[PDB]
């Protein structure tokens, strides 16, 4: 392995980095608590694209039943944190 | 238009291509709710017995006991001599014995005849 | 006499020494893999000689 | 001793589609009236040291230059030593 | 065993000159070996004896008599 | 391969059979029939214990090659001349085999033409 | 021979008059001493035998069986220590008395110069075993099991008695040495056919032959641990030993009459090995494995070649040790889970690593891994069968494939995978259990160094 | 049991069974260690057709290649001493029929 | 130092044991160690007899 | 029967390999095809030649597997060639080691696989064999070259495809030394062992120029 | 070595060619043999000489047993049990002797092949004839008796064989 | 895994699952990133051609030929993540997950090492012992008559409470315990 011990700060940085590279979202309006369907006005499909982007970025696949109830960047951060058991 | 998929015994139809699943009905909707109901009730029972700090044993599972009892002990009292059972038993229990008897008798008759006529070339055959 | 036989058997025989020592204290530490690799290297170097004799 | 030194991410502005084969896909998509919202996300695969690519035959001949130099110097040395 | 090298996150990872020189040297020795062998012994691939043409043999050595003798 | 295509596509009897070679007397060509000479006698070849398929007419060169490799051991690039002579003798044997094959082929052509001409004469 | 018989008898007053808490210790130490003393029986001759007296004699066929019988008792005591703890001291002493009686009867069975004395003791081993099954059993069905184990056995042996007596009235003696020297051929006749059947079917039912085997899974499954050990290890070998002893008078009718039993055993091994693949119980699986191996032994004995007899003896001893070990392992699991189901408790290798290595060794030996004496017996029997007829190899090889398959299935289902979440009473393995398995396995891998001691009189 | 949902929170994740439900009569035949009846990317009958066709074609062509062997325009290899009589089988006391090899 | 003590305890001692066993016990019994007879080529000298084998038949040497 | 079985095995297994995505599966089918080739060699009555092929296959196949393992561990336990992109420059020693291994396995002249596989093909070509097995042996040679090309192209040439967090590292003496020993082997051992051992087969001296080079042409 | 007999296990004179290197360059084999000798053979030989002197300090004997000749089954009364028993034991000992004779011939044959190397097909023909002779003799004498072999069955087999031989000879003579 | 399933999948859920599977198999088919991006935008456009669609019979007539078109071009060897239920490392670290209760069987010599951990473990055990007596009553009160209808559990509603049946969710072994 020899993999670095990534933390919550790294997680949230990577989440916000991946969401910024999404051209459909202005980087000024999206914040860690920015809801997807209402604050950003994104379609359900584009939520699926976001989920798949986070999949390919983090190397593990999220079950769609858990994925479709991921609507906030903080929710995704916490889901990935709980899956991969990060302390701080 | 695409070539179609034909299910078999060992290649079961997928859920996504089951025609019945797509065509939902009111009766079916009610049925699904009750299936999840019994499943959730059993899960709740198992979790109540599972999280108990006092319990230091195995949670007895009636379904596993029923499975084992039906597989082992429940066969004979429900057995009934039926043309199907009689024919299958006769075949699978007698045919193999007589087929192998025929094969081995044929081989050994041939071999003993070859020995008696002396045309076998059994040289060096010391262990037996 | 005739070192060929002695070497051709001793290479195989020293191939088994770490298995003998597997119940010792070296096993419980982290020097076991180094031990096994060093033993295999020695065994190969030692087995080279009979090949030279045959050649 | 592990790799714990608080590694830093790049800036998300540094990724540009310019100079990548994502111009071809963007042009073909707009030629039909479509856009790829994630085109910038893959930019890092064509930005840095990954910009330059090598052909298959360029892959096979990893060390042909040094091998050829050594081979010719060896032939010269043997030619001058044998012809004595 | 080796040196401490850090992950780099979406850029070309750090490479020491040591492994690059080792890879280049081994590629160089591989190619040098091929051309050394080809120059010194080219017979292994191309062959070094000629293949006779069976139609070139005249009938005098094949024991062929002109249709009438035997 | 061409001979394969010719035999499996042309007349089966026109080309020889490699299993039944030769099908003609060795004296059919000419009455001289000089004999092949083997150099290695039985004892020095058996004492050499080369192999049962290496005990051909080119065995003496093989014996010289083995002597070479046993004597000048530490360098395995010492002697290519004996290997060259052995390889040349093997090529000469193989060429003699080709000559035999083509000889039987052309003799079969001759016999076919002779029988056909005689049968045509009997036809007229 | 009485130097072996008398001490085991003296065990009875020893265990009865011992302290309430020192019965197990005394029984274990003195049984081990008797094993050591009986080890002297191993030195044999290439000539006829060692004749102790008019009534007791030993042979290099009786020697390994006697040694194994004497060696078993300490392990049976170690195995039955656990589940008898809550029992009153009087009943524990009764249990020990049953075990000692069984050992004593088997010891007199295996020497038994005369056939009637052998029969009396061969049937006397019935009562202690039946009481052990029907009294210290757990499930309801133990009682049913008992009846089967009785009547089947008697159903086979009651004609034999008549047969034996009839022989004494025409030959004049049943002494084994005389019967060996004064043997005469059996002419093909209906009377001789029925004498042969009466003499053989008594031992066939105990091997047990396929078709007459139905009592074995029930007896092994419902018996206590010690009952299972003694049934699998030694009591099955009574039939094979008896057939080896009695086929000296049945020639040349055996060449003609072996076909129904050779076909039954050759096909029976395939069927029982296949049944082992689909089983919901550990003890049932091991019982059917015993059925398969004993069918192979039956084939060897009916082939009647020196290689057949050597391989049969080796397989008998090796399977006795293997089956005892496997039943012990299944019982260690049963004491913790109290369910006796293969699927129930899984992933035990992560929890009990040494029990996992014991499982690996036991299954490897049952799989007939070389150079273990299991493979010696299997290979010699296969070779003799191939000499008999070139077509037996397909059946033998099919059996080999299936036995490997189900042995590894038994290993993987219980040891490998993910543990059962809801089972949290799986305590570390005691010293007693590991010592039990070690004392099971060490003699096997030690005898593979000196095969001649177990290859029988025709070595 | 292979086609059961692998992302459910089963009580026995390895077995893919929930505590309490009725157990299939043949569970010990489908345990993810044994026969799996999953749907397949190609219909079963198409699988059988293609595999059997490939096997039969290969067997027929191997027989054909056997009936039409390949070789080179060469006569048989020649061995010096009566086709190497003494050191193949031996029997030195029979004087085999002399065979003499033609020099061409 | 570690490799010296290693080679002493792991190569020297086992090879001593095997060399003893072979040269005094295994070779004590007949036919236990059978060696392929060394190859014999013309012109060689034998240590036991000192006899020099005859050379070959002087084949024609061209090319 | 041995010749036919080796031929069908090598053909079918190389054909299966030609289109795999797991790198370990590709090299597994590669070794199975090599075993089939060796069985073909036994079938044509050339056992010593098959042993030499065993000896060379050991070196280069083992080092191919070690290179694949280095790649797998480097990219956070990944095996699909669809997720390794440009590794020519990211890890140079693994790249060059697997390139030399692919050239050796494909019978590039004057490598470790040349002295064995080339003689295998020369021996089968000039022997009284089945035509079909000869055809399948040649086709299997071509397919071996093709799936080697597949490994190189899909693992090293294109643009990267792995997850953004790069963890590629080779700076470890253990892996480097273990690879370089087998590299020296797969370069020079073929020559050393071929020229050192006494000859055990009659050489294939005379041979048509076109059937001489058919191995190089088909590769 | 006198530890065994050189006539029951015959060996060729073991002719070995003297080394005649044609190359100026030195080999590693001679140096390796020299270091192996000085590093292994010398300590081994010293330990053996110590052990041998210790053995010679305490010298004592053991003997090989002799068995007299007793009537065989062909001179046995039909129902007498003592003489039948003695004949049976003697027949068993002769059986074991015969097995060891066949084992001796087999050891000779295996050694012959291994030594002759690639010329085994010719040089070992004499050993093959010896083994075929002994194998044929052993087979007639002991094969086809069964697991419960005995002296009586061997005699019965021999009697049947001699009846058949006599019938064949009488038919052949008078035809 | 975390969330309890619902009684059925509505049409939107089937839409999204088919869309995701089609996109994954498309990425598996088109290895290169640019080509996959091209065909993914093409697929999204072809998918939203009938986004605004109104009636449901024609909607379920679609996503039925879509299923067949998917099952015809599904790439029988798709890319699977290493830790996924098909991945090459699916249950690889499952042999190292040891249940926590095994620690209760450690010899006192073993427990002498790591004393602080066992102090904290005893604290956790007491916490669970009290919280269980609270949780049983919270569940018997909160549960509708006739047993639960969905395998969903309620959270803690008071101050000193903890979620019902929390012990075996917080005490997972680890993702990579060893
Ligand atoms: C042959 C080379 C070896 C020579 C050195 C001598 C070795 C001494 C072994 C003594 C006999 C074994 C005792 C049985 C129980 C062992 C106790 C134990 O649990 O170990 C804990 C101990 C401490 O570790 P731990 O931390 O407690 O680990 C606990 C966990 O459970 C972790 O457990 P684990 O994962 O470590 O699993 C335990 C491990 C080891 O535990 C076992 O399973 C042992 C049983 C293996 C054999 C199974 C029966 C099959 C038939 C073999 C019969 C041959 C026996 C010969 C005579 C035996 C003498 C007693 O399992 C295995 O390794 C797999 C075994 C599969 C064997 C495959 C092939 C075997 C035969 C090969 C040829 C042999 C003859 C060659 C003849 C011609 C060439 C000269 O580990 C060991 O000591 C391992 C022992 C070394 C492995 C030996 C395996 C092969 C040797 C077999 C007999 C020796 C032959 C001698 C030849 C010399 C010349
Ligand atoms: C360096 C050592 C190598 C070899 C090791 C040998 C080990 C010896 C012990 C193991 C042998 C087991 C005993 C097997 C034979 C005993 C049965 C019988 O055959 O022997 C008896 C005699 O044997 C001995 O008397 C008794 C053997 C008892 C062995 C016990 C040794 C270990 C005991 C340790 C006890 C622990 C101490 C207390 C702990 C609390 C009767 O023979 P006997 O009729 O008379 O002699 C006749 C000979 N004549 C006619 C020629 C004159
Ligand atoms: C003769 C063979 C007779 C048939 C054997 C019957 C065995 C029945 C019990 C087997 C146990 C069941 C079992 O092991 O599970 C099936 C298990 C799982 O399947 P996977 O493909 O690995 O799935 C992994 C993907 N998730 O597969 C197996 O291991 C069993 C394989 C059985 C193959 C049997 C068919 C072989 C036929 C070969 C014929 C050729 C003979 C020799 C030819 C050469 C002659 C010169
Ligand atoms: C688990 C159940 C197993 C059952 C075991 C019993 C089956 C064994 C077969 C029958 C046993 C009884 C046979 C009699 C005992 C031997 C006596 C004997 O050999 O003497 C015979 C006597 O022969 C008999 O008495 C035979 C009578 C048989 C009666 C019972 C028959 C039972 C059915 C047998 C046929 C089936 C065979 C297979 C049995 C299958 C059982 C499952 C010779 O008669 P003499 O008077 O001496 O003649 C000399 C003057 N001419
Ligand atoms: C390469 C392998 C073959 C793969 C082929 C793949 C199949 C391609 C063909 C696809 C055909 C179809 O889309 S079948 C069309 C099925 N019917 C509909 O899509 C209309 C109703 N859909 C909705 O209302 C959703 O909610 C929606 C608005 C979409 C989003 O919801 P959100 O607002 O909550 O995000």
């Amino acid at each position: 392995s020899d993999a670095p011990p990534l933390t919550l700060e790294a997680i949230k940085d990577r989440v916000l980095y991946v969401l910024k590279l999404y051209d459909k979202i202005d980087p000024e309006k999206l914040s860690v608590n920015s809801h997807f369907m209402k604050d950003l006005g994104l379609d359900s499909l584009d939520q699926v694209e976001i989920i798949m982007a986070m999949e390919d970025e983090f190397g593990f696949e999220i079950p769609d039943i858990d994925a479709e109830k991921l609507m906030c960047p903080q929710e995704i951060v916490d889901y990935i944190a709980d899956k991969k058991d990060v302390y701080e | 238009s695409f070539p179609k998929y034909k299910p078999s015994r060992l290649a079961t139809l997928p859920a996504t291509l089951d025609p019945a699943e797509y065509d939902i009905s009111p009766e079916t909707r009610k049925a699904q709710a009750e299936r999840l109901a019994i499943r959730s009730r059993l899960k709740r029972e198992y979790l109540l017995q599972y999280n108990d700090p006092n319990r230091l044993g195995v949670i007895e599972d009636p379904a596993l006991i029923r499975w084992t009892y039906a597989r082992s002990a429940n066969i004979y009292p429900n057995f009934r001599p039926t043309p199907k059972t009689s024919l299958l038993g006769a075949l699978f229990g007698i045919g193999p014995l007589f087929f192998w008897y025929y094969v081995f008798k044929t081989d050994r008759d041939k071999k003993e005849k070859l020995i008696q006529e002396g045309k076998l070339d059994q040289t060096f055959n010391i262990s037996y | 006499m005739n070192p060929f036989a002695s070497l051709t058997l001793t290479t195989l025989t020293i191939l088994t020494i770490p298995i003998m020592m597997s119940n010792s204290n070296i096993y419980k530490t982290n020097l076991y893999p180094n031990y096994v690799k060093t033993t295999v290297s020695y065994a190969f170097t030692l087995s080279l000689v009979p090949l030279l004799m045959f050649m | 001793e592990h790799g714990h030194s608080k590694m830093e991410l790049p800036d998300y502005k540094q990724w540009k589609i310019e100079g990548t084969p994502l111009e071809t896909v963007q042009e073909k998509l707009a030629a039909r009236g479509l856009r790829d919202p994630w085109g910038r996300n893959e930019a890092w695969r064509y930005s840095g040291g990954f910009a330059n690519n090598v052909s298959f035959v360029g892959a096979l001949l990893k060390g042909f230059k040094w091998g050829f130099a050594a081979f010719v110097v060896a032939v010269g040395a043997e030619y001058y030593l044998e012809s004595q | 065993g080796g040196v401490h090298i850090e992950p780099r996150y979406r850029q070309f990872p750090q490479l020491t000159r040591s492994q690059l020189i080792q890879a280049e040297f081994f590629s160089a020795t591989m190619w040098f070996w091929i051309l050394w062998r080809f120059w010194h012994d080219s017979d292994a691939v191309l062959g070094h004896f000629p293949y006779p043409d069976p139609s070139q043999w005249t009938d005098e050595e094949l024991g062929i008599l002109p249709d009438d003798e035997d | 391969g061409a001979h394969l295509a010719r035999r499996y596509l042309g007349d089966a009897s026109k080309e020889p059979d490699p299993l039944r070679m030769p099908t003609f007397p060795p004296d059919y060509g000419f009455p001289e029939r000089k004999e092949r000479e083997m150099v290695a006698t039985q004892q020095e070849m058996n004492d050499a214990q080369l192999m049962l398929q290496q005990r051909d007419y080119c065995a003496h060169y093989l014996i010289q090659l083995l002597k070479c490799k046993r004597d000048s051991f530490p360098n395995f690039l010492a002697c290519k001349h004996e290997q060259h002579d052995w390889d040349y003798c093997e090529h000469l044997d193989y060429v003699k085999r080709m000559k035999e094959f083509e000889r039987e082929r052309r003799l079969l052509q001759r016999k076919k033409r002779r029988e056909q001409r005689e049968a045509e004469m009997a036809r007229g | 021979m009485l130097k072996i018989i008398i001490p085991t008898t003296m065990l009875l007053p020893m265990t009865w008059m011992s302290k309430h808490n020192m019965i197990w210790i005394n029984a274990t130490v003195h049984s081990l001493l008797i094993s050591l003393i009986s080890l002297s029986l191993l030195n044999q001759l290439g000539e006829n035998s060692l004749n102790f007296s008019l009534t007791f004699f030993s042979d290099s066929l009786s020697a390994p069986l006697l040694v194994l019988t004497t060696w078993l008792l300490p392990l049976m005591l170690m195995a039955s220590q656990s589940h008898l703890s809550k029992e009153t001291t009087t009943r524990k002493k009764l249990y020990i008395t049953m075990l000692i009686l069984l050992q004593l009867f088997l010891i007199m069975t295996f020497t038994a110069t005369e056939l009637i004395l052998f029969y009396i003791l061969f049937e006397a081993t019935l009562v202690p075993t039946l009481i052990i099954i029907t009294r210290w059993g757990n499930q309801t069905e133990r009682l049913n099991a008992g009846l089967y184990f009785l009547f089947y056995t008697l159903a086979g042996s009651l004609p034999l008695l008549v047969a034996l007596v009839y022989i004494q009235n025409t030959t004049g003696s049943l002494n084994f040495l005389i019967i060996h020297y004064w043997s005469h051929p059996l002419s093909n006749s209906w009377s001789n056919i029925f004498m042969w059947l009466a003499c053989i079917m008594a031992f066939m039912v105990k091997m047990p032959l396929y078709g007459l085997h139905l009592w074995l899974p029930k007896a092994h499954v419902e018996a206590p641990i010690a009952g299972s050990m003694v049934l699998a290890a030694v009591l099955l070998k009574l039939g094979g030993y008896g057939m080896m002893r009695i086929t000296t008078i049945l020639n040349p009718l055996t060449n003609y009459m072996a076909y129904p039993f050779l076909m039954l055993s050759m096909w029976g091994m395939i069927m029982t090995s296949s049944i082992c693949l689909r089983q919901t119980d550990l003890k049932s699986l091991i019982a059917y494995s015993s059925v398969s191996h004993m069918a192979l032994v039956i084939v060897a004995i009916m082939i009647q070649t020196p290689w057949s007899f050597m391989g049969a003896t080796a397989l008998m001893i090796a399977h006795g040790l293997t089956s005892s070990m496997l039943f012990c392992l299944a019982n260690t699991n049963y004491e913790r889970v109290h369910s006796r189901t293969m699927i129930l408790a899984r992933g035990l290798q992560t929890l009990l690593p040494l029990m996992a290595t014991w499982w690996l060794v036991a299954s490897l030996t049952n799989l007939a891994l070389p150079p273990s004496i299991n493979l010696i017996g299997e290979l010699f029997i296969i070779t003799a069968s191939f000499s008999w007829s070139n077509i037996t190899i397909i059946l033998m090889g099919m059996n080999m494939m299936i036995t490997a398959l189900y042995s590894l299935y038994m290993l993987i289902t219980t040891q490998r995978g993910k543990y059962t979440h809801h089972i949290n009473n799986i305590k570390p393995s005691f010293t007693r259990e590991n010592a039990l398995m070690a004392l099971h396995i060490l003699p096997l891998l030690l005898l593979t160094l000196n095969p001649k001691m177990i290859l029988g009189p025709l070595y | 049991q292979q086609e059961r949902d692998p992302w459910y929170d089963w009580d026995h994740p390895d077995l893919r069974l929930n505590w309490g439900e009725p157990i299939h009569w043949d569970l010990d035949m489908y345990i993810r260690n044994r026969v799996d009846t999953s749907p397949t990317p190609v219909s079963w009958n198409t699988m059988c057709k293609h595999l059997f066709g490939f096997v039969a074609f290969m067997l027929f062509m191997f027989w054909v290649g056997e009936i039409y062997p390949s070789y080179q325009p060469v006569g048989p290899k020649q061995y010096p001493y009566n086709d190497l009589y003494l050191e193949r089988g031996g029997d030195p006391t029979k004087e085999p029929e002399p065979v003499v090899h033609y020099e061409i | 130092y570690r490799h010296s003590i290693f080679a002493v305890t792991h190569v020297l001692i086992p090879v001593w044991i095997i060399h003893y066993y072979l040269k005094y016990h295994v070779t004590a019994k007949p036919y236990t160690v059978v060696e392929r007879k060394p190859r014999i080529f013309p012109g060689d000298t034998i240590l036991e007899t000192g006899e020099v084998i005859p050379l070959m038949k002087e084949f024609p040497d061209q090319h | 029967m041995t010749l036919c079985l080796g031929a069908i095995t090598t053909l079918f297994t190389a054909l299966c390999a030609i289109t795999q995505n797991d790198i370990k599966k590709i090299v597994a089918f590669s070794t199975s095809s090599q075993l089939g080739l060796m069985m073909v060699t036994i079938g044509i009555n050339q056992p010593h030649l098959a042993f030499l092929h065993i000896c060379m296959h050991a070196f280069f196949k083992a080092m191919l597997f070690m290179c694949s393992g280095s790649i797998i561990h480097s990219l956070n336990d990944e095996q699909d060639i669809r997720k390794m992109g440009g590794l020519y420059k990211a890890m140079p020693f693994t790249t060059t080691a697997l390139i030399i291994g692919s050239l050796a396995l494909t019978g590039m002249p004057y490598l470790t696989g040349f002295y064995s596989k080339d003689l295998i093909i020369e021996a089968v070509n000039m022997s009284y064999t089945n035509a079909w097995a000869l055809l399948m042996t040649l086709i299997a040679t071509s397919l071996t070259a093709a799936y080697s090309t597949r490994i190189i192209f899909f693992a090293f040439l294109g643009k990267p495809r792995f997850p953004p967090l790069v963890l590629i590292n080779e700076n470890n003496p253990l892996l480097i030394n273990s690879i370089k020993r087998l590299l020296i082997g797969s370069i020079f051992a073929g020559f050393i062992i071929s020229n050192n051992i006494p000859p055990m087969t009659v050489p294939n001296t005379t041979m048509p120029l076109y059937m001489k080079m058919t191995a190089l042409i088909v590769t | 070595p006198d530890s065994w007999d050189k006539d029951v296990y015959p060996e060729p004179p073991r002719r070995t060619p003297a080394p005649a290197p044609q190359t100026s360059l030195p080999n590693p084999v001679t140096y390796l043999t020299k270091i192996f000798d000085l590093l292994v053979d010398r300590p081994v030989t010293l330990a053996r000489e110590f052990i041998e002197q210790q053995h010679a300090k305490n010298r004592y004997y053991y003997y090989h047993r002799e068995f007299r000749r007793v009537p065989d089954i062909t001179e046995c009364e039909e129902k007498d049990i003592l003489c039948m028993f003695e004949a049976e034991m003697q027949w068993r000992r002769d059986y074991k002797v015969d097995q060891e004779i066949v084992n001796i011939i087999q050891e000779r044959l295996k050694a012959c092949q291994q030594r002759e190397g690639e010329s085994y097909r010719q040089n070992c023909a004499k050993e093959l004839e010896q083994f075929t002779q002994v194998s044929k003799a052993f087979q007639d004498r002991y094969s086809d008796l069964g697991a419960h072999y005995s002296a009586r069955k061997c005699l019965a087999k021999q009697k049947q064989r001699m009846l058949a031989e006599r019938k064949a000879a009488k038919e052949a003579a008078a035809a | 895994a975390f969330s309890a399933p619902a009684a059925y999948l509505t049409h939107q859920q089937k839409v999204l699952r088919l869309y995701k599977r089609a996109l994954r198999h498309l990425e598996s088919w088109c290895v290169h990133r640019d080509k996959y991006r091209y065909f993914a935008c093409l697929m999204r456009a072809r998918f939203d051609e009938h986004k605004n669609e109104k009636d449901m019979v024609k909607a379920t007539q679609l996503l039925r030929q879509a299923e067949e078109e998917f099952w015809y071009g599904q790439h029988p060897q798709p890319y699977i993540f290493p830790e996924s239920p098909g991945g090459t490392s699916y249950e690889r670290y499952e042999c190292y997950k040891v249940p926590e209760w095994c620690l209760d069987d450690w010899h006192p010599s073993e427990k002498a090492m790591y004393p602080d951990y066992f102090a904290k473990r005893e604290q956790w055990k007491r916490l669970r012992r009290e919280s269980w007596e609270r949780e049983v009553k919270q569940l018997q009160e909160e549960t509708p008559p006739g047993g639960p209808r969905t395998e969903a559990l309620p959270p803690a509603r008071k101050e000193g409470d903890l979620p019902p049946l929390w012990w075996h969710i917080v005490t997972r072994p680890r993702e990579r315990p060893m």
